[PDB]
């Protein structure tokens, strides 16, 4: 009875950061002991000649990027771990992200170690066209 | 290739929508095309589900540097035979608004403790994951019957972990640094202790250089068994499964065939002396 989500290649590196004190840090020492990084996402398709915002309603992905689904890549909604937010409620989750295509290999992480500017909408050193 | 890993246990017939959804694999089949997923303008996010997922599939097999093995070889297991703690799980099942997975119903250990837990979930919203109470029932059976009563003596887990915590470090402060998990069939017992314990890198007690057995969410900090009054996780365990050994059947057929002086009074409590006892009598005696 059920119906999965997950599959074995994301066993592993779930599991680890479903029990760690602190998943982020998990997260970064596992792919620096030389793990894969989390794969099954919801990854878009899309025109590309989207807006570039980090953070959307719909995908939004200019010709620098690709969009997700925004639970896909929030390791806390993957783990189905506290999410560190006061309240505890999730920013991406209910959203499209949009990750450099440089990074879309691993958009869990990039999501985990970089900041949306609130000026402009976009990513800090991805986009953000205040500095 | 699936895993029953976070398996969705919910009765919805329908997948996520794309910005819901924790993977491909949930998204509803209507958005998937193309070996991707598109939005679909006027179709909309669920604002109200609660989604049951299961912690049934642990797999604790990573190698990061700085922490710790969960699970231990015999040899290790053997030098620290005083940190040795017998525990087993009898389980309950989702039941109602959802059905495939167990719930922790009561915890039992070989200091003769069984605690009873609420039957608790991690139930997927639209916000978060929602660590709360779920409709469960016990398994159907006459050897499942001594769970009935049990369905209504549970405690909250947040009182739950913080007794466990107080009953493993007043047994082992005086002989281990450590608790090593003596189990039979592992499975239930590692879901079991995700509403439990916390891993990292190995650490330091907050008032000595012992190392830090326990670990507190009120401040943060990591305490060994003398200093950890009031915390209410289990820090950095060890396990053994003591099936993996080589026996064959069931656990109280291998039991019987070293010991008599522990009868099987159908407990959690009762399971883990005896997988304790096996595992005693299989390392050191004669
Ligand atoms: O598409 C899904 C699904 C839901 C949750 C997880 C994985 C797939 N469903 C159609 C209905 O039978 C459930
Ligand atoms: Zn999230
Ligand atoms: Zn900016
Ligand atoms: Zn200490
Ligand atoms: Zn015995």
């Amino acid at each position: 009875a059920g119906n999965a989500t997950e599959v074995p290649a994301n066993s592993t590196v779930l599991s680890f950061c479903a029990f760690a004190v602190d998943a982020a840090k998990a997260y970064k020492d596992y792919l620096a002991s030389g793990g894969q990084p989390i794969t099954n996402c919801v990854k878009m398709l899309c025109t590309h000649t989207g807006t570039g915002q980090a953070i959307t309603v719909t995908p939004e992905a200019n010709m620098d990027q690709e969009s997700f689904g925004g639970a896909s890549c929030c390791l806390y909604c993957r783990c189905h771990i506290d999410h560190p937010n006061p309240k505890g409620f999730c920013d991406l989750k209910g959203k499209y992200v949009q990750i450099p295509t440089t990074c879309a290999n691993d958009p869990v992480g990039f999501t985990l170690k970089n900041t949306v500017c609130t000026v402009c909408g976009m990513w800090k050193g991805y986009g953000c066209s205040c500095d | 290739n699936v895993t029953g890993l976070f398996k969705d246990c919910s009765k919805v017939i329908t997948g996520l929508h794309p910005t819901q959804a924790p993977t491909h694999l949930s998204v509803d089949t209507k958005f998937k095309t193309e070996g991707l997923c598109v939005d679909i303008p006027g179709i909309p996010k669920d604002m109200t589900y609660r989604r049951l997922i299961s912690m049934m599939g642990f797999k604790m097999n990573y190698q990061v540097n700085g922490y710790p093995n969960m699970f231990i070889t015999r040899e290790e297991a053997i030098r620290h035979v005083r940190a040795w703690i017998g525990f087993d799980v009898e389980g309950c099942h989702a039941t109602r608004e959802a059905v495939g997975t167990n719930l922790p119903l009561q915890l039992g250990f070989s200091t003769g403790v069984n605690l009873v837990a609420v039957p608790t979930g991690y139930v997927d919203t639209p916000n978060n994951t929602d660590f709360s109470r779920v409709s469960a029932k016990p398994p159907p059976g006459d050897q499942f019957k001594h769970l009935i009563p049990l369905m209504y003596k549970g405690l909250p887990w947040n009182v739950v972990r913080i007794k466990i915590v107080q009953m493993l470090s007043d047994t082992l402060k005086n002989l281990s640094d450590r608790v090593v998990f003596v189990l039979w069939a592992h499975g239930f017992e590692l879901t079991s202790m995700k509403y439990f314990v916390k891993i990292g890198p190995e650490r330091t007690c907050c008032l000595c250089d012992r190392r830090a057995t326990c670990f507190s969410t009120a401040s943060d900090t990591y305490a060994c068994w003398h200093h950890s009054i009031g915390f209410d996780y289990v820090y950095n365990p060890f396990m053994i499964d003591v099936q993996q050994w080589g026996f064959t059947g069931n656990l109280q057929s291998n039991h019987d065939l070293y010991c008599q002086v522990h009868g099987n009074a159908h407990v959690a409590s009762c399971d883990a002396i005896m997988t304790r006892c096996l595992a005693v009598h299989e390392c050191f005696v004669k």
